[PDB]
């Protein structure tokens, strides 16, 4: 049926559409070299901008460095006491409050005094002025940062859930690849297409695009690389490709087998 | 040294050669190129060297090398659909 | 309150040493993803990696610690697991004397001693968890490396409190 | 040095891994198998990429022979541990020397 | 409560670390050093937490080619291909 069709029983001479170059159909008709590249690929609805966290402020440094900081403001507390108990007063208590206002630029009542309680005193003002200058660098550029997070983000991930469907175009060589499929994933993929109630496919690529857009984000369609980049640059824009190509074959100009036009359409 | 024939040799093409070989049903030796070139007509004498002269010129069946889709060789051999893409790029040192 | 501080010590002690000694002992520091060796999910500690799914599930394989002169030290430290197995070290001798303060009573400076070696196991222990997340450069920690910090924030509370016993002892015994 | 963008990608993913590709692409090709024209094994060559291509085996060829060979396997960021490593070495040694120094100005006053 | 040696030094520590101190100087000529001091610590530090931010955040090593044409427009560089290619 379609073009493939009109090729074999001779309505027409050429097929110069994005034809996708397969095995089924070049046992029937001769295609050219390919003029075009692309791969199966999954389109979703845009997910929203996620707004940064009630606790962004952490967000310039890494968990390991915070948990560092609270080790090493422990530390020196300890530290400061003992040392100070060798030699108001560094009672542990104290020396909390001591390293606390340290850190946080803002000194308190007490300042040690013997030479060992001093060293103790200089170099976590060190190590403050360091880490509270590399924290306070980018800070309000941390708290505003908006970062969109795909609910998927991948083949095997869509193929795990449930939540989402995911459909392709029927009569086309995306679902004759799914069929045809020996690979772990795309037949589990497949396993789903073909039972899932209402149909996941489409019969036409504007018809899967407008599932998508209206599904809210309940609809994966998978088509080809080069409708989907076309598609997502268009207005609205609010469907996104996800992931890399499932595969790569490309799009050759067809005729019917036998034909006097196949070398010439090749060099051409 | 410890191996003879055609499996001296390992890689891409020689797995893809092997592969081709199981489909279709033949048996094969890997010859390589004499003059280590990949393939052009020279102007002035117009004979073909490389690999796809010796494809022209009866000496090998097969070609099983990274060899390019061009217009120039597809007048002379023919070519498969392609089993690898590519283009021409820019490599440069890596400064330091 | 002599009695509820020896016995906080005395806990605490064997509590710090315990923990560390699971941890540094234990393979459950670090699940990334890698390879046993006969990429999937493992299970790391500092000595071994170890697989946590398919054939090869519960095979386990020494670290190659070793596959610039700050880079080389980093890899050394690393390897030897020096600062880990120093804080065991003077935990134990932490423990000691806490021990040997119950019987030679006479000489008030061994629960001072406990207390400078928990203070310092705490250090060796701090140093060791900057070594091994520095060395490491998705992953997530596991139940070992909280042990080892859990270890240093009792080890700290433990110098804290022996601390405190000795000034309570020398202020007693001077009037 | 103007080369194939395959080859390119391979040197660059080894040792002495001092080169790299920059830019894209200038143009779009691909590599076929050949044969003498007018051969009998123009058609099953053809017929057989397609099965190898449509059976992921190309996909599986390239992966193993460029991905995996690896020899180097190499604006909001946070800041890592690593970046302020050298700032937690000089606190703890300068910790562990005012624990030196209060030791000594103990054992002083105590003679 | 004196600036002797090592009072000063704590002091002036304080001071460029901008922690501030149990102590200030009283004097005339102790405020003179001390203002010149608070002054250069202010230059200095802000220059270095200024500077530091630019090197926090400084990520384009951009490469001289970039592209064909920029290879074409240059002439120190030399660009060769392989022969029979
Ligand atoms: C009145 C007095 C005023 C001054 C006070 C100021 C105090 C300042 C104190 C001290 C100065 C800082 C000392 C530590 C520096 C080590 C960093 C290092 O070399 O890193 C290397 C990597 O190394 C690693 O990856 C391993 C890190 C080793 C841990 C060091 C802690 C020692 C604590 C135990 C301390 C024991 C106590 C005794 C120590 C004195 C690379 O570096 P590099 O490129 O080779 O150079
Ligand atoms: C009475 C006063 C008491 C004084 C209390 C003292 C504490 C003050 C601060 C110490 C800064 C630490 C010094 C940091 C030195 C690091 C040097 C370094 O690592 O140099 C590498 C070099 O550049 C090769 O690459
Ligand atoms: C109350 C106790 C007294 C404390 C007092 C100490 C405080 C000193 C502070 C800052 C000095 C900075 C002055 C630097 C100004 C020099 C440059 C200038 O004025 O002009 C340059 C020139 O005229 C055109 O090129
Ligand atoms: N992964 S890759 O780039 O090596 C690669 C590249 C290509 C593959 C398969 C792979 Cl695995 N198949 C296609 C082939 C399948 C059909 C579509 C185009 C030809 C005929 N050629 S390609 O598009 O050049
Ligand atoms: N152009 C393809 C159909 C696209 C699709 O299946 O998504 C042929 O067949």
């Amino acid at each position: 049926n379609g073009m493939v069709g009109e090729l074999v029983y001779g309505r027409a001479d050429v097929a110069v559409a994005p034809l996708t170059i397969t095995l089924v159909r070049e046992e029937v008709i001769d295609f050219s070299k390919p003029f075009m590249s692309l791969g199966i690929s999954i389109m979703i609805k845009k997910p929203q901008k996620s707004k940064p966290g009630v606790f962004s402020f952490l967000d310039p440094l890494a968990y390991e460095i915070w948990m560092c900081i609270v080790f090493a403001y422990i530390g020196v507390s300890v530290v400061l006491f003992l040392v100070s108990r060798f030699s108001n007063e560094f009672g542990i208590f104290n020396s909390l409050w001591f390293s606390l206002g340290a850190f946080m630029q803002q000194g308190c009542d007490i300042s040690p005094r013997s030479l060992s309680g001093r060293i103790v005193g200089g170099v976590w003002w060190f190590f403050t002025l360091i880490i509270i200058s590399s924290y306070t660098a980018n800070l309000a550029a941390f708290l505003t940062v908006e970062r969109m997070v795909s609910p998927i983000e991948s083949a095997e991930d869509l193929a795990k859930q449930t939540e989402i469907a995911y459909g392709t175009l029927e009569a086309g060589s995306t679902k004759e690849f799914f069929r045809r499929s020996k690979i772990a994933v795309f037949e589990k993929m497949w396993t789903y297409m073909k039972s899932a109630e209402p149909s996941v496919f489409v019969r036409t690529t504007e018809e899967g695009m407008i599932r998508v857009r209206k599904s809210k984000g309940k609809y994966a369609y998978l088509l080809e690389s080069t409708m989907n980049e076309y598609i997502e640059q268009r207005k609205p824009c609010d469907t996104m490709k996800v992931g890399g190509n499932l595969d790569s074959k490309g799009y050759g100009i067809a005729t019917p087998k036998g034909s006097a036009l196949r070398g010439p359409v090749n060099l051409a | 040294n410890q191996f003879e024939g055609n499996d001296r040799y390992e890689g891409y093409c020689v797995e893809l050669a092997a592969e081709i070989a199981k489909h279709v049903g033949y048996s094969y030796r890997l010859e390589i190129v004499s003059d280590g070139k990949y393939g052009a007509r020279d102007p002035d004498t117009k004979a073909w060297n490389g690999m796809v002269g010796e494809l022209v010129y009866g000496r090998a069946d097969v070609a099983v090398a990274p060899l390019t889709i061009t217009l120039v060789r597809e007048e002379v051999i023919d070519f498969s659909k392609p089993f690898m893409s590519l283009g021409i790029s820019i490599m440069i040192k890596k400064p330091q | 309150d002599r009695g509820i501080q020896m016995l906080i010590t005395t806990v605490g002690a064997f509590a710090a040493f315990s923990l560390m000694t699971i941890a540094v002992g234990t393979d459950y520091w670090l699940y990334s993803r890698g390879v046993c060796r006969t990429e999937v999910m493992t299970h790391s500690g500092l000595w071994r990696t170890c697989c946590l799914e398919g054939a090869f599930r519960g095979v386990c394989k020494k670290i190659d610690h070793f596959p610039d002169t700050a880079e080389y030290l980093l890899r050394a430290v690393r390897a030897s697991s020096v600062f880990p197995i120093l804080s065991v070290t003077l935990l134990f001798f932490g423990g000691l004397c806490v021990a040997a303060s119950e019987f030679h009573r006479s000489r008030h400076s061994v629960i001072l001693s406990a207390g400078i070696f928990f203070v310092s196991a705490g250090l060796s222990n701090i140093i060791g968890i900057i070594v091994y997340i520095s060395a490491n450069a998705s992953y997530s920690y596991g139940w070992s490396f909280y042990f080892g910090a859990f270890s240093f924030i009792i080890a700290e509370i433990v110098g804290v409190v022996a601390v405190h016993i000795y000034i309570e002892k020398h202020q007693q015994l001077r009037a | 040095y103007l080369l194939e963008s395959t080859m390119n990608e391979y040197i660059e993913q080894r040792k002495p891994c001092d080169t790299m590709k920059v830019g894209g692409n200038l143009d779009s090709k691909g590599y076929g198998i050949a044969t003498p024209k007018g051969s009998a094994l123009r058609g099953p060559v053809n017929l057989a990429v397609l099965k190898l291509s449509e059976q992921g085996v190309l996909d599986k060829l390239k992966s193993k022979w460029w991905y995996d060979k690896g020899e180097c396997g190499s604006k909001t960021s946070a800041l890592s541990l690593s970046n302020v490593a050298g700032v937690f070495y000089i606190l703890i040694g300068g910790l562990g020397l005012a624990m030196l120094v209060a030791l000594i100005e103990f054992c002083y006053k105590s003679r």
